[PDB]
């Protein structure tokens, strides 16, 4: 009820204080975990963007379909026998 | 009483648990900034490899080998919205 | 007289719960050491046959008995043996009865003509004998893109179905180029560009196409829309 119960309490609260506000503590966990969360989320979009361009490059050499889309979308070239139509507003 | 001595060891093993996962997360966050930097360098190099392959003088050279022909205005049907 | 009969009454009520407890304790030892052989399948089952669950359980070996058979090992074996099981939960009870709850995958389309996709993008496989009765759109794409192609199908389909078109197949490349297959084998060769804007161009240009198609007596083979405000049309003869 005395210092046998008060000294055991002042150490627990210094332990609770060092748990929340402390090196590698709870607040350090929450802050770092939020960073790791947003990082891999952003890196996921970046890797998706790079893998898509890698596929375009992998098809521009040793492949024709990605080259043929550029041959039509950017140079308006059509294959022989294809009736070309055009839309105007 | 000494029942708080139980609560001390409970919070002690809580601290070492948090300090381990945080130390494990900071090592992962440092790995992600290296991955982001490695992704951008790969992204920049890929764009430069696209300009070389997506060159119109190169595209027209291989598309004509694919038996294609430039857009001919007479053989062009027009439709109005 | 009272305590004399009370003690005798005490022993009688005592003796009768002992021997009766000796009976029910024997009624359980001869029951808790029998391999359970009653199973009940709760849940709406459309692909799982009753023999499917049976042969997949006894594939582990001897059935075991109560208090010696693990739940997490049975529900796991079901998930690998039957790839069309979304949720499984096996339960036991004091007698020889095995409650097994099943939740199946509802296919919305086919995935690379081998597996299938549900409405939430989950991928799964089913033997072809049990789904040949279903007409399903055939989706293609890279390995992990199961849900991404499904978003494209529901968006491009509702635009085509709005003008009474049936999107039979929808394929996406790893570079995110699109090839659509409609009814009667007409191919829409979209590209990495504005697929939503190029598809709306086709439903507006279509009535002009079939006119010259029947004028020259030709069937539409493909329609390449890898342009801007334009489209190249291929032709083919009819049988």
């Amino acid at each position: 009820m005395g210092k046998l119960t008060l000294l055991l309490l002042a150490i627990l609260v210094w332990l609770q204080y060092s748990l929340w506000f402390g090196k590698n503590g709870i607040h350090d966990y929450t802050r770092v975990n939020d960073d790791v969360a947003a990082q891999q989320a952003t890196n996921a979009k970046l890797k998706a963007r790079n893998d898509q361009l890698f596929a375009e490059i992998d098809d521009l050499n040793g492949g024709q379909e990605a080259l043929e889309e550029r041959a039509r979308n950017e140079l308006s070239m059509t294959r022989p026998g294809e009736t070309f139509y055009r839309l105007v507003p | 009483p000494l029942c708080l001595f139980i609560c001390i060891i409970l919070t002690a093993v809580t601290v070492v648990t948090t300090a381990h996962h945080t130390r494990l997360l900071t090592a992962q966050r440092e790995q992600l900034v290296l991955e982001r930097d490695a992704l951008d360098i790969e992204w920049r190099n890929l764009i430069l490899e696209e300009n070389a392959l997506g060159d119109h003088s190169r595209v027209e050279r291989i598309a004509t080998e694919k038996l294609q022909m430039q857009h001919v205005d007479p053989s062009q049907e027009n439709i109005v919205v | 007289g009272t305590r004399l009969a009370g003690i005798l009454f005490l022993l009688t009520v005592l003796t009768t719960v002992l021997v009766s407890g000796w009976v029910v304790l024997g009624w359980m030892e001869d029951a808790q050491r029998l391999p359970l052989s009653k199973l009940v399948l709760t849940g709406e089952r459309h692909y799982t046959r009753n023999d499917d669950i049976r042969q997949s359980i006894l594939a582990l070996g001897e059935p075991g008995t109560f208090m010696t058979q693990d739940v997490n090992i049975i529900q796991t074996q079901i998930e690998q043996r039957l790839p069309w099981i979304k949720q499984v939960s096996v339960r036991k009870q004091w007698p020889d009865e095995l409650k097994i709850h099943l939740v199946e995958y509802v296919p919305i389309a086919r995935w690379n003509d081998q597996h299938m996709v549900d409405a939430e993008g989950n991928t799964f496989s089913v033997p072809p004998e049990r789904t040949s009765k279903q007409v399903l759109p055939m989706l293609y794409g890279p390995e992990g893109s199961a849900n991404e192609v499904l978003q494209g199908y529901r968006e491009m389909g509702q635009m085509l179905a709005k003008d009474r078109f049936t999107l039979k197949e929808a394929a996406m490349t790893a570079r995110r180029s699109w090839q659509l297959t409609l009814n009667n084998d007409i191919k829409l060769n979209l590209g990495r560009g504005d697929t939503m804007k190029r598809l709306a161009r086709f439903v507006e240009l279509y009535p002009v196409l079939q006119q010259q198609a029947q004028t020259d007596g030709k069937r539409i083979s493909y329609v390449d829309l890898r342009y801007d405000s334009g489209a190249a049309v291929g032709w083919a003869p009819l049988p």
